[PDB]
């Protein structure tokens, strides 16, 4: 298991 | 005072709703699940992280449930959270409870 780095959750967020 | 998320069968979150979040009034909240879902995914002293064990048992018996979790936002506020999933039928749904 990896977790999500800053640039995964910007992508997240904005969809 | 919540949000969601949908991981894959590997653990990748694959989307955040963060609809409740929206509709709760208060400024922060993108801070605030970024943190939570950081500190979610901490290492617990020697023990792997809270987010580390649901994944394990969410995926060999469909369900796991987090203890509660500390995370400090971008001000010093102290906050606490807590981590439930399912298996869905192929995809975990999360859901993370602010303890305020």
């Amino acid at each position: 298991l990896l977790p999500p780095t800053e640039q995964d959750l910007t992508k997240l967020l904005l969809e | 005072e919540s949000f969601m998320t949908k991981q894959d069968t590997t653990g990748k979150i694959i989307s955040i709703d963060t609809s409740s979040l929206r509709a709760a009034g208060r400024t922060g909240w993108e801070d605030l699940v970024r943190k939570c879902i950081y500190a979610f995914f901490q290492p617990q002293g020697r023990e792997p992280s809270y987010a580390r064990q649901l994944f394990q048992e969410v995926m060999t018996r469909g369900t796991a449930s987090s203890p509660s979790y500390r995370f400090i936002l971008n001000d010093g506020t102290m906050l606490s959270a807590h981590t439930r999933c399912k298996l869905c039928y192929p995809f975990i749904m999360g859901i993370h409870i602010i303890d305020r």
